[PDB]
C-alpha cells in the first residue's frame, strides 16, 4: 500500500539496535519497529561524508 | 589522545588555601563542564564542583559549599579550583575531569589526581619499633620479623628492608591515621624461621617530603 | 541528595567467569548512571555512560542494562585487569552523588593464614602504655577479622584493625590487629588472646599470652 524510507545517522556500535523487538537507547528512546515489522534496515558508514 | 594535567597539590595548615589547576590538550573546554572530585584516601570519591565552559555558571556540592569556588578559563583552556579555609576534613586527592554540557552524562576522562594534606600537626618524621617472632613451631616452620612505623605526617611512606635489599617475603600494611594527628603502618618479613638469625632484618622507612627515613634494626627477642 | 546503594559489597569471580553489580538510586535519576573503574594510582576511567553507552576506550566485555528501576553492570568475561571496586555516580541533577564501591575479587583457593602474635615488651612499656599486636599473615578471601579476649572474656572498644593491599600474583593479603591499652589497664589484666577467624579457616587460631609474657 505504502513504502516508507525512514532515515538517520548513528554510531557504528548502533546499528545493531534498528531492528524490531530491541532495546537499547535508540531503541527505548529514539526510533523503533514493531515486533511484527515487515521491512529491511540498511546502514553504511559514511566518514568521508 | 585527550590530556587532563593536574598540578597544585600540597601541605597545607587548618585555616589555610590552596589553589589547584588542572591544564586541557587535545579539545577545548567550550560546550563541556569541567568538574573537580574529592577522593580522601580509603574512601571513595565524591563531587566537589562543576562549571559549564561556555555558561559560567556553577554548582556545588554540600560538603564543599561556600569554602570551594571555581572556574574556568578557555583562552588558556584550563580549569581551576579555589579551596578555602582547609580542615583536616578535607584531605583528599583533588581530581579533575570533563562531561558533555551542564550535567546528564558521566565524567569520561579524568586527570590523575593531586593530594592535598591538612592536620593539626603540620609535619613529623617517623620513629619505628619493633615487632618480636613468634618462638613456638609454626606451619611451614617459618617464621616473621617486623616494625610498626609510628607518627609521621604527611603520607606517604615507602618502606623495604635491608637498604633496598630485601624484597622477598616482605609484607608492608597502608598507614592509618592514628589520635595523634600523626600516620602509621604495620611491616614483617616472613622467611624460615632459622633465617632470622642470619640475614640482616632492617625497616626502612622513606619519607621523601621531609628528606628524612628511619633505618631500625630488627632482631628476635628472647622470649 | 540522592544516594547510591550498591550490592553485594564485594564479589568472588574467576577469570573467565561472569560478573554482575548493582547500583539502586534512592530517587529517579532517569537514565544518567555512569560507571567507573579505578586503579592503585590511577585515575578513574568512565566504562559506561547514559546507563547503556560504553565508552570509548573500554573493552566491549563491559556492557548493562535496565530492569525496572534496577540498573547492573556486567563484565561478560574476567580478565586479570578486569579486577577493581567499580563505582556509580549519577549525573542526572546536581549535586553529583557517588556510591561506595564494590570490590570484585579474583576467587582463589582458599586457606588459613600463618599467624603470629607479640605480647608488650619491656621495652614497649617504657611509653607508658601497652600495644597488643596480632598479625595473619599471606592468606585469602579478602574478609577476615580478629576477636579479641581478656581472661577469657570477649574485648569490645578497645581494638583497631588494618588491612593490607593484594598481591599482585596470588592476590593474598595481611591483616594486622591491635589492642590499645594505658600501661594501668595492662597491670589490671593475666591472660590475652588474639582468635583468628575468617572463610579459609576451619578452626580459629588462638594465640595468647599472660602478662609480662614476651
Amino acid at each position: 500500500t505504502n513504502v516508507y524510507a525512514d532515515s538517520f545517522v548513528i554510531r557504528g556500535d548502533e546499528v545493531r539496535q534498528i531492528a524490531p523487538g530491541q532495546t537499547g537507547k535508540i531503541a527505548d528512546y529514539n526510533y523503533k519497529l514493531p515486533d511484527d515489522f515487515t521491512g529491511c534496515v540498511i546502514a553504511w558508514n559514511s566518514n568521508n561524508l | 589522545e585527550v590530556q587532563l594535567v593536574e598540578s597544585g597539590g600540597g601541605l597545607v595548615q587548618p585555616g589555610g588555601s590552596l589553589r589547584l589547576s588542572c591544564a586541557a590538550s587535545g579539545f577545548d573546554l567550550g560546550g563541556y563542564s569541567m568538574h573537580w572530585v574529592r577522593q580522601a584516601p580509603g574512601k571513595g570519591l565524591e563531587w566537589v564542583a562543576g562549571i559549564y565552559a561556555s555558561g559560567g555558571a556553577t554548582a556545588y556540592a554540600d560538603s564543599v559549599k561556600g569554602r570551594f569556588t571555581i572556574s574556568a578559563d578557555t583562552s588558556k583552556n584550563t580549569a581551576y579550583l579555589q579551596m578555602n579555609s582547609l580542615r583536616a576534613e578535607d584531605t583528599a586527592v583533588y581530581y579533575c575531569a570533563r562531561s558533555y554540557y551542564y550535567g546528564g552524562f558521566g565524567m569520561d576522562y579524568w586527570g590523575q589526581g593531586t593530594l592535598v594534606t591538612v592536620s593539626s600537626a603540620s609535619t613529623k618524621g617517623p620513629s619505628v619499633f619493633p615487632l618480636a617472632p613468634s618462638s613456638k613451631s609454626t606451619s611451614g616452620g617459618t617464621a616473621a620479623l617486623g616494625c610498626l612505623v609510628k607518627d609521621y605526617f604527611p603520607e606517604p611512606v615507602t618502606v623495604s628492608w635491608n637498604s633496598g635489599a630485601l624484597t622477598s617475603g616482605v609484607h608492608t600494611f597502608p598507614a592509618v591515621l592514628q589520635s595523634s594527628g600523626l600516620y602509621s603502618l604495620s611491616s614483617v618479613v616472613t622467611v624460615p624461621s632459622s633465617s632470622l638469625g642470619t640475614q640482616t632484618y632492617i625497616c626502612n622507612v622513606n619519607h621523601k617530603p621531609s628528606n628524612t627515613k628511619v633505618d631500625k634494626k630488627v632482631e628476635p627477642k628472647s622470649c | 541528595d540522592i544516594q547510591m546503594t550498591q550490592s553485594p559489597s564485594s564479589l568472588s569471580a574467576s577469570v573467565g567467569d561472569r560478573v554482575t553489580i548493582t547500583c539502586r538510586a534512592s530517587q529517579s535519576v532517569s537514565s544518567a548512571v555512569a560507571w567507573y573503574q579505578q586503579k592503585p594510582g590511577k585515575a578513574p576511567k568512565l566504562l559506561i555512560y547514559s546507563a547503556s553507552d560504553l565508552y570509548s576506550g573500554v573493552p566491549s566485555r563491559f556492557s548493562g542494562s535496565r530492569s525496572g528501576t534496577d540498573f547492573t553492570l556486567t563484565i561478560s568475561s574476567l580478565q586479570p585487569e578486569d579486577f577493581a571496586t567499580y563505582y556509580c555516580q549519577q549525573s542526572h541533577t546536581y549535586p553529583i552523588t557517588f556510591g561506595q564501591g564494590t570490590k570484585v575479587e579474583i576467587k582463589r583457593t582458599v586457606a588459613a593464614p600463618s599467624v603470629f602474635i607479640f605480647p608488650p615488651s619491656d621495652e614497649q612499656l617504657k611509653s607508658g602504655t601497652a600495644s597488643v599486636v596480632c598479625l595473619l599473615n599471606n592468606f585469602y578471601p579478602r574478609e577476615a577479622k580478629v576477636q579479641w579476649k581478656v581472661d577469657n572474656a570477649l574485648q569490645s572498644g578497645n581494638s583497631q584493625e588494618s588491612v593490607t593491599e593484594q598481591d599482585s600474583k596470588d592476590s593474598t593479603y595481611s591483616l594486622s590487629s591491635t589492642l590499645t591499652l594505658s600501661k594501668a589497664d595492662y597491670e589490671k589484666h593475666k591472660v590475652y588472646a588474639c582468635e583468628v577467624t575468617h572463610q579459609g579457616l576451619s578452626s580459629p587460631v588462638t594465640k595468647s599470652f599472660n602478662r609480662g609474657e614476651c
